[PDB]
Protein backbone atom coordinates (compact mmCIF):
# COMPACT_ATOMS: atom_id res chain seq x y z
CA UNK A 1 0.00 0.00 0.00
CA UNK A 2 1.45 3.35 -1.00
CA UNK A 3 -1.02 5.72 -2.46
CA UNK A 4 -2.68 8.98 -1.79
CA UNK A 5 -1.38 12.33 0.23
CA UNK A 6 -4.16 13.82 2.28
CA UNK A 7 -3.58 15.74 5.42
CA UNK A 8 -4.97 15.59 9.41
CA UNK A 9 -6.66 17.48 11.25
CA UNK A 10 -5.99 18.54 14.89
CA UNK A 11 -7.44 20.46 17.95
CA UNK A 12 -6.41 23.73 18.67
CA UNK A 13 -7.61 26.60 21.25
CA UNK A 14 -10.61 25.59 22.91
CA UNK A 15 -12.33 29.22 24.30
CA UNK A 16 -14.61 28.60 26.67
CA UNK A 17 -17.00 31.63 26.91
CA UNK A 18 -18.89 30.46 29.63
CA UNK A 19 -19.68 26.73 31.88
CA UNK A 20 -22.61 26.40 29.30
CA UNK A 21 -20.93 27.60 26.02
CA UNK A 22 -17.57 26.23 24.79
CA UNK A 23 -15.61 26.39 20.94
CA UNK A 24 -13.97 24.03 19.71
CA UNK A 25 -12.02 25.03 16.37
CA UNK A 26 -9.92 22.81 14.02
CA UNK A 27 -7.38 24.04 11.92
CA UNK A 28 -5.37 21.74 9.89
CA UNK A 29 -8.04 20.62 7.46
CA UNK A 30 -8.77 20.62 3.60
CA UNK A 31 -12.08 22.24 2.07
CA UNK A 32 -13.94 18.97 1.65
CA UNK A 33 -13.20 17.24 4.61
CA UNK A 34 -13.68 20.23 6.85
CA UNK A 35 -17.10 20.69 5.31
CA UNK A 36 -17.89 16.77 5.47
CA UNK A 37 -16.97 16.53 9.12
CA UNK A 38 -19.36 19.27 10.19
CA UNK A 39 -22.48 17.47 9.71
CA UNK A 40 -21.18 14.08 11.11
CA UNK A 41 -19.49 15.59 14.22
CA UNK A 42 -23.17 18.01 14.78
CA UNK A 43 -25.52 15.09 14.47
CA UNK A 44 -23.50 12.28 16.78
CA UNK A 45 -23.23 15.47 19.59
CA UNK A 46 -26.86 16.39 19.27
CA UNK A 47 -27.84 12.79 19.91
CA UNK A 48 -25.51 10.00 20.27
CA UNK A 49 -23.90 11.66 24.10
CA UNK A 50 -23.86 10.18 27.25
CA UNK A 51 -24.52 12.24 30.26
CA UNK A 52 -26.52 11.52 33.56
CA UNK A 53 -30.40 12.05 34.48
CA UNK A 54 -32.99 11.41 37.01
CA UNK A 55 -35.55 8.42 36.56
CA UNK A 56 -37.18 7.44 39.41
CA UNK A 57 -38.23 9.86 42.51
CA UNK A 58 -39.21 8.86 45.90
CA UNK A 59 -41.33 11.56 47.95
CA UNK A 60 -42.64 10.82 51.68
CA UNK A 61 -46.68 11.44 51.83
CA UNK A 62 -46.81 11.36 48.09
CA UNK A 63 -48.36 8.27 46.33
CA UNK A 64 -48.84 9.75 42.84
CA UNK A 65 -47.17 12.19 40.47
CA UNK A 66 -50.61 14.08 40.73
CA UNK A 67 -50.86 14.70 44.00
CA UNK A 68 -49.48 17.75 46.36
CA UNK A 69 -48.07 18.80 49.58
CA UNK A 70 -48.95 21.16 52.51
CA UNK A 71 -46.77 23.81 52.74
CA UNK A 72 -45.37 23.31 49.07
CA UNK A 73 -46.11 25.80 46.49
CA UNK A 74 -45.55 23.81 43.63
CA UNK A 75 -47.57 20.57 43.18
CA UNK A 76 -46.05 16.98 42.34
CA UNK A 77 -45.73 17.54 38.59
CA UNK A 78 -44.14 20.44 38.80
CA UNK A 79 -41.59 19.50 41.10
CA UNK A 80 -40.60 16.48 38.67
CA UNK A 81 -40.59 18.68 35.50
CA UNK A 82 -37.68 20.71 37.77
CA UNK A 83 -36.16 17.64 38.51
CA UNK A 84 -35.81 17.03 34.81
CA UNK A 85 -33.33 19.86 34.33
CA UNK A 86 -30.65 18.91 36.87
CA UNK A 87 -27.47 19.39 35.96
CA UNK A 88 -25.91 16.45 37.47
CA UNK A 89 -22.24 15.02 36.55
CA UNK A 90 -21.22 11.77 38.40
CA UNK A 91 -18.04 10.44 38.78
CA UNK A 92 -17.62 6.75 38.13
CA UNK A 93 -20.94 5.14 38.77
CA UNK A 94 -24.12 4.22 36.41
CA UNK A 95 -26.69 4.94 39.40
CA UNK A 96 -26.70 7.20 42.40
CA UNK A 97 -29.20 7.97 44.98
CA UNK A 98 -29.30 11.74 45.69
CA UNK A 99 -31.05 12.22 49.49
CA UNK A 100 -32.79 15.95 49.64
CA UNK A 101 -34.30 17.15 52.68
CA UNK A 102 -35.16 20.53 53.85
CA UNK A 103 -37.30 22.71 55.90
CA UNK A 104 -38.76 25.60 56.97
CA UNK A 105 -39.34 29.05 54.80
CA UNK A 106 -37.55 29.28 51.77
CA UNK A 107 -36.97 28.21 48.41
CA UNK A 108 -35.39 24.59 47.87
CA UNK A 109 -32.38 24.51 45.35
CA UNK A 110 -30.22 21.66 44.45
CA UNK A 111 -27.91 23.27 47.25
CA UNK A 112 -30.07 21.73 49.41
CA UNK A 113 -28.97 18.35 48.62
CA UNK A 114 -26.36 16.60 50.34
CA UNK A 115 -23.83 17.15 48.81
CA UNK A 116 -21.95 13.72 47.90
CA UNK A 117 -18.04 13.13 47.12
CA UNK A 118 -18.97 11.57 43.40
CA UNK A 119 -22.17 13.74 42.35
CA UNK A 120 -20.97 17.28 41.24
CA UNK A 121 -23.93 20.33 40.44
CA UNK A 122 -23.02 22.23 38.28
CA UNK A 123 -26.12 24.58 39.36
CA UNK A 124 -26.67 24.55 42.75
CA UNK A 125 -28.74 27.22 42.27
CA UNK A 126 -31.74 25.09 40.38
CA UNK A 127 -35.25 26.10 41.58
CA UNK A 128 -36.81 22.98 43.25
CA UNK A 129 -39.46 23.91 45.65
CA UNK A 130 -40.93 26.64 47.47
CA UNK A 131 -41.54 25.72 51.18
CA UNK A 132 -44.02 28.31 52.54
CA UNK A 133 -44.98 27.53 55.92
CA UNK A 134 -42.14 27.16 58.71
CA UNK A 135 -43.86 24.01 59.87
CA UNK A 136 -43.29 22.20 56.30
CA UNK A 137 -40.43 19.74 55.46
CA UNK A 138 -39.62 17.69 52.76
CA UNK A 139 -37.58 14.76 52.39
CA UNK A 140 -37.39 13.20 48.91
CA UNK A 141 -35.16 10.54 46.99
CA UNK A 142 -33.79 11.12 43.72
CA UNK A 143 -32.33 8.44 41.43
CA UNK A 144 -29.41 9.88 38.72
CA UNK A 145 -28.51 7.64 36.15
CA UNK A 146 -26.49 7.81 33.29
CA UNK A 147 -27.94 6.77 29.62
CA UNK A 148 -28.38 8.24 26.02
CA UNK A 149 -31.57 9.45 24.29
CA UNK A 150 -33.66 10.42 25.76
CA UNK A 151 -36.12 7.18 26.36
CA UNK A 152 -39.03 8.46 28.99
CA UNK A 153 -41.12 5.86 31.42
CA UNK A 154 -43.52 5.14 28.74
CA UNK A 155 -40.63 3.26 27.38
CA UNK A 156 -40.42 0.90 30.44
CA UNK A 157 -44.09 -0.22 31.22
CA UNK A 158 -42.97 -2.34 33.76
CA UNK A 159 -39.52 -4.21 32.54
CA UNK A 160 -38.02 -3.16 35.91
CA UNK A 161 -37.98 -3.88 39.63
CA UNK A 162 -41.22 -6.72 39.44
CA UNK A 163 -42.84 -5.05 42.70
CA UNK A 164 -41.63 -1.20 42.79
CA UNK A 165 -43.55 0.28 45.60
CA UNK A 166 -46.53 3.09 45.57
CA UNK A 167 -43.68 5.98 46.22
CA UNK A 168 -41.51 5.55 43.13
CA UNK A 169 -42.52 8.19 41.10
CA UNK A 170 -41.21 7.90 37.09
CA UNK A 171 -40.08 10.61 35.40
CA UNK A 172 -39.29 11.18 31.37
CA UNK A 173 -35.06 11.59 30.48
CA UNK A 174 -33.44 14.10 28.94
CA UNK A 175 -29.69 12.17 28.62
CA UNK A 176 -28.55 14.18 25.74
CA UNK A 177 -26.28 17.22 27.55
CA UNK A 178 -25.91 18.96 24.60
CA UNK A 179 -28.36 21.42 23.44
CA UNK A 180 -27.14 23.27 20.77
CA UNK A 181 -24.53 22.66 17.93
CA UNK A 182 -23.17 24.69 14.90
CA UNK A 183 -20.36 24.64 12.65
CA UNK A 184 -18.61 27.30 10.57
CA UNK A 185 -16.51 26.51 7.61
CA UNK A 186 -13.81 29.59 7.20
CA UNK A 187 -11.05 30.15 5.46
CA UNK A 188 -8.14 28.97 7.73
CA UNK A 189 -5.03 31.67 7.30
CA UNK A 190 -2.55 28.42 8.06
CA UNK A 191 0.66 29.48 8.31
CA UNK A 192 2.01 27.09 5.35
CA UNK A 193 -0.27 26.98 2.22
CA UNK A 194 -2.86 28.98 0.80
CA UNK A 195 -6.05 26.61 0.49
CA UNK A 196 -7.42 25.31 3.66
CA UNK A 197 -10.47 25.83 6.57
CA UNK A 198 -10.32 25.64 9.73
CA UNK A 199 -14.02 23.88 10.81
CA UNK A 200 -15.02 25.98 14.06
CA UNK A 201 -17.14 24.32 16.19
CA UNK A 202 -19.45 26.51 17.92
CA UNK A 203 -21.09 24.54 21.02
CA UNK A 204 -23.49 24.83 23.67
CA UNK A 205 -24.10 22.36 26.37
CA UNK A 206 -25.97 22.29 30.00
CA UNK A 207 -21.99 22.32 31.32
CA UNK A 208 -22.28 18.60 32.57
CA UNK A 209 -19.51 17.81 29.88
CA UNK A 210 -16.19 19.16 28.73
CA UNK A 211 -15.86 19.60 24.95
CA UNK A 212 -12.83 17.36 25.41
CA UNK A 213 -14.25 14.27 26.03
CA UNK A 214 -17.34 14.94 23.85
CA UNK A 215 -15.41 15.60 20.49
CA UNK A 216 -13.54 12.28 21.20
CA UNK A 217 -16.49 10.09 22.04
CA UNK A 218 -18.36 11.49 18.91
CA UNK A 219 -15.24 10.98 16.20
CA UNK A 220 -14.76 7.80 18.30
CA UNK A 221 -18.26 6.62 17.55
CA UNK A 222 -17.95 7.91 13.90
CA UNK A 223 -14.73 5.80 13.64
CA UNK A 224 -16.06 2.14 15.08
CA UNK A 225 -19.31 2.97 12.33
CA UNK A 226 -16.87 3.26 10.02
CA UNK A 227 -14.76 0.50 11.46
CA UNK A 228 -17.87 -2.50 9.24
CA UNK A 229 -16.93 -0.24 6.26
CA UNK A 230 -13.70 -1.82 5.74
CA UNK A 231 -14.47 -5.69 5.12
CA UNK A 232 -17.72 -6.35 3.40
CA UNK A 233 -18.19 -10.33 4.25
CA UNK A 234 -21.88 -10.06 4.35
CA UNK A 235 -21.97 -11.89 7.18
CA UNK A 236 -25.54 -13.68 7.09
CA UNK A 237 -27.31 -14.99 10.47
CA UNK A 238 -28.34 -18.94 10.85
CA UNK A 239 -31.58 -18.62 12.06
CA UNK A 240 -33.41 -22.03 12.27
CA UNK A 241 -34.49 -22.04 15.65
CA UNK A 242 -35.64 -25.01 16.72
CA UNK A 243 -39.65 -25.78 17.50
CA UNK A 244 -40.10 -29.05 19.56
CA UNK A 245 -40.12 -28.52 23.68
CA UNK A 246 -39.21 -31.86 25.04
CA UNK A 247 -40.94 -30.83 28.31
CA UNK A 248 -43.65 -28.78 29.29
CA UNK A 249 -42.58 -25.00 29.12
CA UNK A 250 -44.31 -24.07 32.51
CA UNK A 251 -40.80 -26.05 34.42
CA UNK A 252 -38.91 -23.13 32.63
CA UNK A 253 -40.60 -20.57 35.24
CA UNK A 254 -39.40 -20.03 38.35
CA UNK A 255 -40.64 -20.66 41.89
CA UNK A 256 -42.29 -17.31 42.59
CA UNK A 257 -45.08 -18.53 39.92
CA UNK A 258 -46.04 -21.33 42.47
CA UNK A 259 -47.32 -18.54 44.85
CA UNK A 260 -47.10 -19.86 48.56
CA UNK A 261 -46.13 -18.32 51.73
CA UNK A 262 -42.83 -16.30 52.72
CA UNK A 263 -41.18 -19.10 55.07
CA UNK A 264 -41.11 -21.49 51.93
CA UNK A 265 -40.18 -19.19 49.45
CA UNK A 266 -37.22 -18.55 51.79
CA UNK A 267 -36.45 -22.56 51.86
CA UNK A 268 -36.32 -22.57 48.20
CA UNK A 269 -34.34 -19.93 47.99
CA UNK A 270 -31.50 -21.04 50.60
CA UNK A 271 -32.23 -24.65 49.35
CA UNK A 272 -30.82 -23.82 45.90
CA UNK A 273 -34.31 -24.19 43.95
CA UNK A 274 -34.64 -21.05 41.51
CA UNK A 275 -37.08 -22.87 38.92
CA UNK A 276 -39.44 -25.18 39.55
CA UNK A 277 -37.71 -27.98 37.80
CA UNK A 278 -35.87 -28.81 40.21
CA UNK A 279 -38.76 -28.46 43.22
CA UNK A 280 -40.68 -31.13 41.02
CA UNK A 281 -38.17 -33.29 40.93
CA UNK A 282 -37.20 -33.18 44.67
CA UNK A 283 -38.46 -35.63 46.89
CA UNK A 284 -40.17 -35.18 50.44
CA UNK A 285 -36.95 -36.77 51.77
CA UNK A 286 -35.01 -33.77 50.72
CA UNK A 287 -37.79 -31.57 51.82
CA UNK A 288 -37.52 -32.87 55.41
CA UNK A 289 -34.27 -31.85 55.87
CA UNK A 290 -34.61 -28.65 54.64
CA UNK A 291 -33.76 -25.52 57.11
CA UNK A 292 -37.32 -24.42 58.84
CA UNK A 293 -39.43 -26.21 57.01
CA UNK A 294 -41.95 -28.44 58.88
CA UNK A 295 -45.46 -29.77 58.28
CA UNK A 296 -47.08 -26.35 57.32
CA UNK A 297 -44.36 -25.61 54.36
CA UNK A 298 -44.35 -29.17 53.20
CA UNK A 299 -48.59 -29.35 52.74
CA UNK A 300 -48.24 -25.92 51.38
CA UNK A 301 -45.77 -27.08 48.47
CA UNK A 302 -48.02 -30.42 48.01
CA UNK A 303 -50.99 -28.33 47.08
CA UNK A 304 -49.51 -25.51 45.04
CA UNK A 305 -47.76 -28.21 43.24
CA UNK A 306 -51.11 -30.49 42.66
CA UNK A 307 -53.16 -27.27 41.74
CA UNK A 308 -50.87 -26.71 38.76
CA UNK A 309 -51.65 -29.91 37.49
CA UNK A 310 -47.85 -31.06 38.56
CA UNK A 311 -46.29 -33.50 41.38
CA UNK A 312 -43.52 -33.44 43.83
CA UNK A 313 -40.31 -35.51 43.62
CA UNK A 314 -40.80 -36.99 39.80
CA UNK A 315 -38.02 -37.83 37.46
CA UNK A 316 -37.34 -36.04 33.92
CA UNK A 317 -33.07 -36.33 33.69
CA UNK A 318 -33.17 -33.90 31.26
CA UNK A 319 -31.92 -30.47 32.31
CA UNK A 320 -32.12 -28.34 31.04
CA UNK A 321 -31.37 -28.59 27.46
CA UNK A 322 -30.43 -27.36 25.02
CA UNK A 323 -28.88 -23.76 24.73
CA UNK B 1 -77.73 -15.09 43.14
CA UNK B 2 -76.31 -11.44 43.73
CA UNK B 3 -72.65 -10.50 42.38
CA UNK B 4 -69.76 -9.86 44.77
CA UNK B 5 -66.44 -7.68 45.42
CA UNK B 6 -63.80 -9.95 46.47
CA UNK B 7 -60.35 -10.23 45.53
CA UNK B 8 -60.83 -14.45 45.68
CA UNK B 9 -61.26 -14.14 41.68
CA UNK B 10 -61.05 -17.50 39.45
CA UNK B 11 -58.35 -18.39 37.42
CA UNK B 12 -55.85 -15.47 38.39
CA UNK B 13 -52.56 -15.33 39.23
CA UNK B 14 -50.13 -13.48 41.85
CA UNK B 15 -51.22 -10.40 39.47
CA UNK B 16 -54.07 -10.45 41.36
CA UNK B 17 -53.13 -8.96 44.80
CA UNK B 18 -50.26 -7.32 42.97
CA UNK B 19 -52.04 -4.35 42.35
CA UNK B 20 -55.05 -5.18 44.15
CA UNK B 21 -55.57 -4.94 48.39
CA UNK B 22 -56.94 -7.67 50.64
CA UNK B 23 -60.40 -6.59 49.70
CA UNK B 24 -60.47 -6.15 45.72
CA UNK B 25 -59.80 -3.00 45.16
CA UNK B 26 -56.40 -1.11 43.48
CA UNK B 27 -54.54 1.46 45.54
CA UNK B 28 -54.29 4.59 45.20
CA UNK B 29 -51.32 5.26 42.34
CA UNK B 30 -50.28 1.78 41.82
CA UNK B 31 -49.19 1.71 37.99
CA UNK B 32 -52.42 0.02 35.65
CA UNK B 33 -52.18 -0.97 31.93
CA UNK B 34 -54.37 -2.75 29.50
CA UNK B 35 -55.55 -5.86 31.26
CA UNK B 36 -54.57 -5.31 34.71
CA UNK B 37 -57.53 -5.44 36.66
CA UNK B 38 -59.17 -2.14 39.09
CA UNK B 39 -62.32 -4.23 40.60
CA UNK B 40 -62.27 -7.69 41.50
CA UNK B 41 -66.00 -8.62 40.77
CA UNK B 42 -67.65 -12.13 40.98
CA UNK B 43 -70.90 -13.42 39.30
CA UNK B 44 -72.92 -16.38 40.52
CA UNK B 45 -73.67 -19.17 37.76
CA UNK B 46 -74.30 -23.16 37.89
CA UNK B 47 -75.36 -25.27 35.80
CA UNK B 48 -72.95 -25.14 32.59
CA UNK B 49 -72.91 -28.90 32.39
CA UNK B 50 -69.23 -28.87 30.81
CA UNK C 1 -80.65 -1.87 40.30
CA UNK C 2 -79.30 -3.20 42.81
CA UNK C 3 -76.42 -3.29 45.16
CA UNK C 4 -73.24 -1.14 45.63
CA UNK C 5 -70.94 0.50 42.77
CA UNK C 6 -67.35 1.27 42.42
CA UNK C 7 -65.83 4.05 40.50
CA UNK C 8 -62.29 4.09 39.62
CA UNK C 9 -60.16 7.61 38.42
CA UNK C 10 -57.62 6.80 36.76
CA UNK C 11 -55.24 9.48 35.15
CA UNK C 12 -53.22 8.58 31.49
CA UNK C 13 -50.53 11.34 29.96
CA UNK C 14 -50.39 11.37 26.13
CA UNK C 15 -47.73 12.24 23.89
CA UNK C 16 -47.93 13.99 20.32
CA UNK C 17 -48.31 11.03 18.55
CA UNK C 18 -47.85 10.50 14.21
CA UNK C 19 -51.06 11.11 13.63
CA UNK C 20 -53.11 14.07 15.87
CA UNK C 21 -55.12 16.60 14.55
CA UNK C 22 -53.00 19.73 15.49
CA UNK C 23 -54.06 22.97 13.63
CA UNK C 24 -53.27 26.89 13.92
CA UNK C 25 -55.55 29.78 14.30
CA UNK C 26 -56.17 30.77 11.30
CA UNK C 27 -57.96 27.63 9.68
CA UNK C 28 -54.15 26.16 9.34
CA UNK C 29 -55.43 22.54 9.67
CA UNK C 30 -52.70 19.79 9.89
CA UNK C 31 -52.04 16.15 10.76
CA UNK C 32 -48.31 15.25 12.01
CA UNK C 33 -46.31 13.14 10.13
CA UNK C 34 -43.49 11.12 11.58
CA UNK C 35 -41.21 12.34 14.50
CA UNK C 36 -38.05 13.17 12.89
CA UNK C 37 -35.25 13.52 15.50
CA UNK C 38 -33.64 17.12 15.99
CA UNK C 39 -30.40 15.86 14.44
CA UNK C 40 -32.03 16.03 11.35
CA UNK C 41 -33.78 18.88 11.24
CA UNK C 42 -33.26 22.36 9.24
CA UNK C 43 -30.88 24.43 11.33
CA UNK C 44 -29.24 28.06 10.49
CA UNK C 45 -26.21 29.72 11.40
CA UNK C 46 -26.59 29.28 14.85
CA UNK C 47 -27.42 25.93 17.09
CA UNK C 48 -30.73 26.60 16.81
CA UNK C 49 -33.10 24.21 14.92
CA UNK C 50 -36.84 24.44 14.14
CA UNK D 1 -57.36 -49.79 25.30
CA UNK D 2 -57.92 -50.91 29.10
CA UNK D 3 -57.02 -47.11 29.95
CA UNK D 4 -58.01 -45.28 27.29
CA UNK D 5 -61.91 -46.92 27.42
CA UNK D 6 -61.44 -46.44 31.17
CA UNK D 7 -61.34 -42.76 31.08
CA UNK D 8 -62.95 -42.50 28.43
CA UNK D 9 -66.33 -44.37 29.49
CA UNK D 10 -66.04 -43.30 33.07
CA UNK D 11 -66.19 -38.99 32.44
CA UNK D 12 -67.96 -40.42 29.72
CA UNK D 13 -66.78 -38.81 26.37
CA UNK D 14 -67.82 -39.46 22.36
CA UNK D 15 -70.41 -42.22 23.86
CA UNK D 16 -72.91 -39.75 25.76
CA UNK D 17 -74.01 -41.65 28.23
CA UNK D 18 -71.35 -41.37 31.10
CA UNK D 19 -71.03 -44.44 33.06
CA UNK D 20 -69.91 -44.70 37.13
CA UNK D 21 -67.20 -47.11 38.82
CA UNK D 22 -69.52 -50.05 39.13
CA UNK D 23 -71.34 -50.15 35.46
CA UNK D 24 -67.29 -50.24 34.01
CA UNK D 25 -65.85 -52.51 37.26
CA UNK D 26 -68.91 -55.03 36.05
CA UNK D 27 -67.95 -54.93 32.09
CA UNK D 28 -64.44 -55.29 33.13
CA UNK D 29 -64.52 -57.89 35.72
CA UNK D 30 -62.59 -56.45 38.42
CA UNK D 31 -65.18 -53.71 40.65
CA UNK D 32 -64.83 -50.77 41.45
CA UNK D 33 -61.28 -49.89 43.50
CA UNK D 34 -59.30 -51.69 40.43
CA UNK D 35 -60.93 -49.49 38.10
CA UNK D 36 -60.03 -46.68 39.53
CA UNK D 37 -56.50 -47.75 40.06
CA UNK D 38 -56.19 -47.18 36.42
CA UNK D 39 -58.08 -43.92 36.04
CA UNK D 40 -55.75 -42.40 38.51
CA UNK D 41 -53.02 -44.24 36.82
CA UNK D 42 -54.18 -42.60 33.61
CA UNK D 43 -54.36 -38.80 35.37
CA UNK D 44 -50.60 -39.50 36.33
CA UNK D 45 -49.52 -40.53 32.66
CA UNK D 46 -50.68 -36.48 31.81
CA UNK D 47 -48.22 -34.58 33.46
CA UNK D 48 -45.56 -33.87 30.96
CA UNK D 49 -47.83 -33.09 27.88
CA UNK D 50 -48.26 -29.36 27.43
CA UNK D 51 -51.22 -29.48 25.05
CA UNK D 52 -53.87 -30.15 27.80
CA UNK D 53 -52.40 -27.91 30.04
CA UNK D 54 -51.95 -24.80 27.80
CA UNK D 55 -55.83 -25.87 27.34
CA UNK D 56 -56.70 -25.30 30.52
CA UNK D 57 -56.18 -21.13 31.27
CA UNK E 1 -24.23 1.71 27.81
CA UNK E 2 -22.36 2.08 24.52
CA UNK E 3 -23.50 1.25 21.04
CA UNK E 4 -24.26 -1.80 18.42
CA UNK E 5 -22.78 -3.02 15.07
CA UNK E 6 -24.44 -3.80 11.52
CA UNK E 7 -24.92 -7.22 11.63
CA UNK E 8 -26.86 -8.02 8.01
CA UNK E 9 -25.09 -6.98 5.04
CA UNK E 10 -26.01 -7.71 1.54
CA UNK E 11 -24.16 -6.55 -1.40
CA UNK E 12 -25.85 -7.01 -5.48
CA UNK E 13 -23.24 -6.52 -8.74
CA UNK E 14 -26.09 -5.77 -11.15
CA UNK E 15 -22.56 -5.63 -13.06
CA UNK E 16 -18.72 -4.71 -12.96
CA UNK E 17 -20.03 -1.10 -12.18
CA UNK E 18 -23.44 -0.38 -10.80
CA UNK E 19 -23.78 -1.97 -7.53
CA UNK E 20 -26.42 -1.93 -4.27
CA UNK E 21 -25.26 -2.32 -0.58
CA UNK E 22 -27.29 -2.48 2.22
CA UNK E 23 -26.66 -2.56 6.02
CA UNK E 24 -29.30 -2.96 8.34
CA UNK E 25 -28.64 -2.50 12.05
CA UNK E 26 -28.08 1.10 12.43
CA UNK E 27 -29.40 3.62 14.79
CA UNK E 28 -31.20 7.00 14.17
CA UNK E 29 -29.04 9.67 11.67
CA UNK E 30 -26.23 7.01 11.45
CA UNK E 31 -28.00 6.44 8.04
CA UNK E 32 -27.60 9.66 6.79
CA UNK E 33 -24.10 10.38 8.41
CA UNK E 34 -22.23 8.06 6.65
CA UNK E 35 -24.67 8.27 3.99
CA UNK E 36 -23.61 12.15 3.53
CA UNK E 37 -20.35 11.76 4.60
CA UNK E 38 -19.60 8.56 2.15
CA UNK E 39 -21.64 10.59 -0.44
CA UNK E 40 -18.78 13.81 -0.06
CA UNK E 41 -15.94 11.54 -0.05
CA UNK E 42 -16.55 9.58 -3.34
CA UNK E 43 -17.38 12.11 -5.59
CA UNK E 44 -14.38 14.15 -4.98
CA UNK E 45 -11.92 12.98 -2.28
CA UNK E 46 -11.37 9.75 -4.13
CA UNK E 47 -8.05 9.46 -6.56
CA UNK E 48 -8.14 8.47 -9.83
CA UNK E 49 -6.57 9.52 -13.02
CA UNK E 50 -8.40 11.78 -15.67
Amino acid sequence: GSVTEFLKPRLVDIEQVSSTHAKVTLEPLERGFGHTLGNALRRILLSSMPGCAVTEVEIDGVLHEYSTKEGVQEDILEILLNLKGLAVRVQGKDEVILTLNKSGIGPVTAADITHDGDVEIVKPQHVICHLTDENASISMRIKVQRGRGYVPASTRIHSEEDERPIGRLLVDACYSPVERIAYNVEAARVEQRTDLDKLVIEMETNGTIDPEEAIRRAATILAEQLEAFVDLRDVRQPEVKEEKPEFDPILLRPVDDLELTVRSANCLKAEAIHYIGDLVQRTEVELLKTPNLGKKSLTEIKDVLASRGLSLGMRLENWPPAS
Amino acid sequence: GPEEITADIPNVGEAALSKLDESGIVYIGAEVTGGDILVGKVTPKGETQL
Amino acid sequence: GVLKIVKVYLAVKRRIQPGDKMAGRHGNKGVISKINPIEDMPYDENGTPV
Amino acid sequence: AREAKVLRMRFGIDMNTDYTLEEVGKQFDVTRERIRQIEAKALRKLRHPSRSEVLRS
